[PDB]
């Protein structure tokens, strides 16, 4: 019931499946029908699986598991304990925060295609366009000298 | 006043050439050179690696025994691969290496129609205990496309999608010379400098750009 | 008559709408109750839309266009 | 007294309100905010909040 | 960053570990934190910066950790910058990127 | 609405339901971060109607003034022109100057003993108590 | 995008110092994870882009949507409720742009000449379109003084009183103006029928023009004029050469 | 010393000095194509994520 | 006023109003009338304590 | 290399001489690629006829006041640069304008030689007072775009600004349209105001033909896969 190493999990995918015993008063109307028509086992279970939170995605790069079956120490009343490690490669985006070393911070408002950037006489396009009106009033002229 | 424009090539290296277009209206050089530069940097067809499968790994964030680099660094090194394909269809190259040495792009066996233009490009360095075995899917496309996740494909787990930088042109600039005599005959001479990634010649890239631009401007009719 | 064709949410100019009513709050409740009427009409098939709606026009936009055309009464 | 209890010195206000057996008439925007009632200002006053709207006959015909 | 505790010659170098044979005959091996999560979710990934034959001195950097390049704190990138407004996309401290 | 006047936001006469009290509180508080008795402390001193430090008393009634010069402290007595009795403002600070008010003859000058004083005239420089006003 | 159409949202930036700290906007879907904020509402929110965040609230009831579209709509609150001065006013970059656009440079390219000798006048143009054509070539500078025949712009008070008298100027009636092409392009942004402003656009003058447009014109026309000025000042700000 | 260094900047591969002794350069607008009217300060800045 | 009431009743703690709001939006019906904020009940219970 | 969703060219006719064309949808980046090129082509590449120089009788040294008329010299030059003329032969054809009666000299009072055409004969030119004599020469040439006044070598003749371009004012703007799932696609909007020599449709068609022939030079270097969108 654990996700496989190397799986690319999306927003809401199941990482670890886990069921919980349910009382005979918590069942939904659609649940009582399926329990009564089939006469299933007394182990009525609710789905409490570990799912991916919103805004998360990536490859499962590692799994660690602890069980009472082994000598693994756990707190009182905890049978099994599983950790899944998810890695994501974040490229630079709109809204990401950049800063020099002179207190010149700002968020990315626009990523332009390489052909849109102002380019030097030999065709080399500039990489980052910093607005002029910031430099003189913030009293950090070193950022110009560093340039 | 009337004289049709003429395009003359002037090579500098095997993968860099200038192109002169002399009889253009005044003020008309910069915009034409810039349209050509946009098309060159944007929509020139090429080929690159789509996905890779390394034997003994399931994701990028791991190491291979005996290799000095990790899989992430190996993929960053493979980013510099220049390759050309005539198949226009997902094809597969292979790479196997054993024992001490330096795995370079020359160690790759491309199929028919696929050629690797920089055999000396460093990929990995292997020691006594090192063995590397990589499958590389090469596809033919244009522009830039980010790695296609295994949800949008029927791809199984071992497949490692990779960013594909399809553009084969390297650097494009232009320069106009404005002849504005005291008489009535003024004209700009455009000089477009094109450098490609050794996969195609500047002549072919400029030809593709010209075809794309002609097809586009044919709309106003 | 010296403004360009408005876009989206400002489909009737706010000033021409403010002419039909005494103040802004009156117009707010005006359009809100007319939109409630329109939505009840759409749920039953009660007075239907007095102007041809767009493809998928929100009831509030229909009500605003109706008030702009002087097709509704109002008693404070 | 509900308005004053939420501003400052809640203990003193509540004690003096209990002793004087105060009764809040529940009229004032802050109190309506607390109890969840339309505040008596803007679109919440009875002038605008109670409006009769009906289409005309010339428009009901068209 | 990984630092040589004693002079010697690299006996073996892998993405996993770097082992150096000292001069007295003893060997020292340094394992590499590879794609390790930090307390704040950033990635601690060490890379060896020496090759199989190299002789290293005591105090020399053998591997580069996070935000390090050849032994120096490398917290950012050298970007080609032009100081100018650009159609109001860099307006009010915003930044435009190629 | 007519006593209030124009709505600053809308440019026309203020509407009915407008809660101009909150608008006023916000308009007074919003630029408060720019202020530097002092600055904002004086605003709080006034809005709370506290007895200001450096109090400058005012005159209770029209009369003749008698200001006794003292090195350490001043003292003032007023004899009313209406047939009244002496009002005593006393124990003034030597660190407080005297109000330069335009007398009845028209000439503005420093506070001169033995001259006419109107009602509510500020006796010294500084800030007056609004309760006394 | 179908259910988003004409359904306003509320944007808020703490600290909410005045009521303008919450404004209603029409949402348009944007690729990415960042809210795009109009550059003219930054004065009201005290918002910059040094890492600021804002909150989005979705009105559900018909009354709430009505209050958003009417009371709290962005383009309906242009003036400060505290002082009546404009807040959705061109700020630094747009200022710099329009200031550069309307400055007059003595001796610039294609400047007007007194026509002394056998050579007649040169800095005269039949229409602003001809001046645009001359600026396409290196012939005319945008900030160069010239004389133009204008047919779609209202002349100043004195000039309209002298060349047209009692009968007001009408769209189509031409007149000669001694200005820069930049000031012609600036006045093309202002509403049709506004008296021509032949000045160098300091921020004070822009505040004055918008104060007048508020005092006399409808709110929607002001909301459109400020957008036109925004676009113009952003275009001409990069081409002004302000660098450190 | 910094002002002095901007004068003897080595040229690019084609022998062109791209940055003058003021630290500015003539850039082209990759959108319209026309060159920007005035020189712009270009250089290399250390930017952090 | 109506926005303020909606924000403070059927978006926070009107325990029946929020479910009725979900039902009305899912069925295209008009948004119902606000109820009584549960926090006000809790305040009353704390004062009685 | 692949195929692209074919853009369409919509036209909206504002007036008979002014139109707005919409090319949409374009792949990201091609809006500004086609825009400035089409603008410069329309403005400075379509061939047309225009006035080059004039010789006004009664004044050859002064050039400030013309006796017998109300307008001065410079306003005459202005409203003569507005004359819409089209010629057949590529040679500097000369025309004459004369009038004696106290009234208004318009563009219909010009005697147009064979091969030339005045398209706005109702255009006002001058006003003759009582006993007002007007006689002026007009040189017409075929060129492109806009050329300033190029002279001397014979008195009385003054060069003017030759607005050869049959288009008058062109602007363009690139908006963001979405094909599907992609909100960054380009949409080009051209606004073209021309004379009455050719409609905006013909001007756009001529500019497109010119640019097709131009980039044919780059096409002629090889036959390589490129972006195809026909059909
Ligand atoms: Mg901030």
């Amino acid at each position: 019931g654990i996700v496989r190493i190397g799986a690319e999990v999306r927003d809401g995918d199941i990482l670890v499946g886990k069921v919980t015993p349910k009382g005979e008063t918590e069942l939904t109307p659609e649940e009582r029908l399926l329990r009564a028509i089939f006469g299933e086992k007394a182990r009525e279970v609710r789905d409490t699986s570990l799912k991916v939170p919103h805004g998360e995605s990536g490859k499962v790069i590692g799994i660690r598991v602890f069980s009472r079956e082994d000598e693994d120490e756990l707190p009182a009343g905890v049978n099994e304990l599983v950790r899944v490690y998810v890695a994501q490669k974040r490229k630079i985006s709109d809204g990401d925060k950049l800063a020099g070393r002179h207190g010149n911070k700002g968020v990315i408002g626009k990523i332009l295609p390489v052909e849109d950037m102002p380019f030097l006489a030999d065709g080399t396009p500039v990489d980052i366009i910093l607005n002029t009106h910031g430099v003189p009033r913030r009293m950090n002229i070193g950022q110009i000298l560093e340039t | 006043i009337s004289q049709r424009p003429t395009l003359s090539e002037d090579v500098l290296t095997d993968n860099r050439s200038q192109f002169v277009i002399e009889p253009l209206e005044p003020g008309f050089g910069y915009t034409l050179g810039n349209s050509l530069r946009r098309t060159l940097l944007s929509s020139i067809p090429g080929a690159a690696v789509t996905s890779i499968r390394i034997d003994g790994v399931l994701h990028e964030f791991t190491t291979v025994p005996g290799v000095k680099e990790d899989v992430t660094e190996i993929i960053l090194n493979l980013k510099s691969l220049v390759v050309s394909s005539e198949e226009d269809e997902p094809v597969t190259m292979y790479l196997r290496k054993q024992g001490p040495g330096e795995v370079t792009a020359g160690d790759i066996v491309p199929p028919a129609g696929v050629t690797v233009h920089n055999p000396g490009m460093h990929i990995a360095t292997l020691n006594d205990k090192g063995k590397l075995e990589v499958e590389l899917v090469v596809e033919r496309g244009r522009g830039y496309v980010p790695a296609v996740q295994n949800r949008a494909s029927g791809a199984e787990i071992g497949r490692i999608p990779v960013d594909s930088i399809y553009s084969p042109v390297l650097k494009v600039t232009y320069k106009v010379d404005a002849t504005r005599v005291e008489q009535r005959t003024d004209f700009d001479k455009l000089i477009l400098d094109v450098e490609t990634k050794n996969s195609i010649s500047p002549r072919d890239a400029l030809a593709s750009a010209g075809k794309t631009l002609v097809e586009l401007f044919g709309l106003a009719r | 008559g010296g403004y360009d064709t408005p876009l989206g949410i400002t489909n009737p100019p706010i000033d021409e709408l403010l002419d039909r009513v005494s103040s802004k709050y009156a117009l707010v409740i005006y359009a809100a109750k007319r939109a409630r009427q329109i939505n009840d009409y759409y749920n039953q098939l009660y007075v239907g839309p007095l102007v041809e709606p767009g493809l998928q026009e929100k009831p509030l936009s229909i009500a605003l266009r109706e008030i702009h055309a002087d097709l509704l009464e109002h008693t404070e | 007294w509900l308005s004053a209890a939420s501003f400052q010195e809640t203990t003193r206000v509540l004690t003096d309100a209990a002793i004087n057996c105060r009764s809040d008439k529940l009229n004032g925007l802050k109190e309506n905010v607390i109890i969840g009632k339309l505040i008596p200002a803007g679109t919440g006053i009875n002038r605008y909040r109670n409006i009769a709207v009906q289409p005309t006959e010339e428009a009901r015909a068209a | 960053v990984v630092v040589a505790e004693e002079s010697g010659v690299i006996e073996e170098v892998s993405a996993d570990y770097i082992t150096v044979m000292h001069d007295n005959g003893t060997r020292r091996t340094y394992r590499m934190r590879k794609f390790a999560r930090s307390n704040h979710g950033t990635c601690a990934n060490q890379c060896p910066i020496v090759d199989a034959g190299d002789r290293v001195e005591a105090g020399q950097v053998i591997a580069d950790g996070p935000c390090t390049d050849d032994g120096e704190m490398a917290l950012g990138k050298n970007l080609l910058v032009a100081i100018m407004p650009w159609e109001g996309h860099n307006y009010e401290d915003a930044i435009i990127l190629s | 609405a007519t006593c209030y006047g124009r709505s600053m936001a809308t440019g026309k006469l203020v509407d009915i339901g407008e809660a101009v009290g909150i608008v006023a509180a916000q308009s007074i508080g919003e630029p408060g971060t720019q202020l530097t008795t002092g600055g904002l402390p004086r605003v709080q001193e006034l809005f709370e109607a506290r007895v200001p430090r450096g109090k400058a008393p005012i005159a209770d009634v029209t009369g003749r003034v008698r200001l006794e010069d003292g090195e350490r402290f001043y003292k003032i007595t007023i004899v009313p022109d209406d047939g009244g009795e002496e009002v005593v403002y006393d124990k003034i600070s030597k660190r407080q100057r005297l109000r330069v008010f335009k007398h009845e003859d028209g000439s503005e000058r420093v506070l001169s003993d033995g001259d006419h004083v109107e009602v509510g005239q500020q006796l010294m420089e500084g800030s007056a108590d609004p309760h006394e006003v | 995008e179908e259910v988003i159409a004409e359904h306003p949202v509320l944007l808020n930036r703490a600290p909410t110092l005045h009521r303008l700290g919450i404004q209603a906007f029409e949402p348009m879907l944007v690729e990415g994870k960042a809210i795009q904020l109009h550059p003219l509402v930054c004065e009201a929110f005290n918002a910059d882009f040094d890492g600021d965040q804002m909150a989005v609230h979705l009105p559900l009831s018909a009354e709430a949507q009505a209050e958003a579209r009417i009371l709290m709509l962005s383009s309906n609150n242009i003036l400060s409720p505290a002082s009546g001065r404009p807040l959705a006013m061109p700020r630094l970059d747009m200022v710099t742009g329009l200031y550069y656009l309307t400055t007059e440079v003595p001796g610039d390219t294609g400047e007007y000449q007194p026509a002394s000798g056998d050579h007649p006048e040169t800095g005269v143009y039949s229409s602003p379109a001809e001046a645009i054509m001359a600026a396409d070539r290196g012939v005319l500078s945008v900030r160069a003084k010239i004389k133009v025949r204008l047919t779609q712009l209202r002349p100043p008070v004195e000039i309209e009183a002298e060349l047209f008298g009692h009968s007001g100027w009408q769209p189509g009636d031409a007149w000669m103006a001694e200005t820069t092409l930049g000031r012609v392009m600036f006045n093309e942004l202002l509403p049709l029928g506004y008296p021509f402003v032949n000045k160098q656009m300091h921020k004070k003058v822009q505040a004055a023009i918008i104060n007048d447009l508020a005092e006399r014109y409808p709110m929607i026309v002001v909301a459109q004029t400020v957008d036109k000025l925004k676009d113009a000042g952003f275009y001409w700000a990069t081409r002004s050469g302000v660098t450190v | 010393e910094l002002q002095g260094l901007l004068s003897c900047t080595l040229p690019n591969r084609d022998g062109d000095v791209l940055v003058d002794a003021d630290g500015k350069a003539m850039l082209f607008d990759g959108r319209s194509g026309e060159p920007f009217p005035y020189p712009v300060t270009v250089g290399y800045m250390y930017i952090m994520k | 006023a109506y926005t303020l009431q909606e924000l403070l009743t059927i978006k926070s703690d009107d325990t029946v109003g929020r479910v009725k709001v979900y039902e009305a939006i899912v069925k295209g019906e008009n948004i119902p009338e606000p109820g009584i904020p549960e926090s006000f009940k809790v305040l009353l219970k704390e004062l009685q304590s």
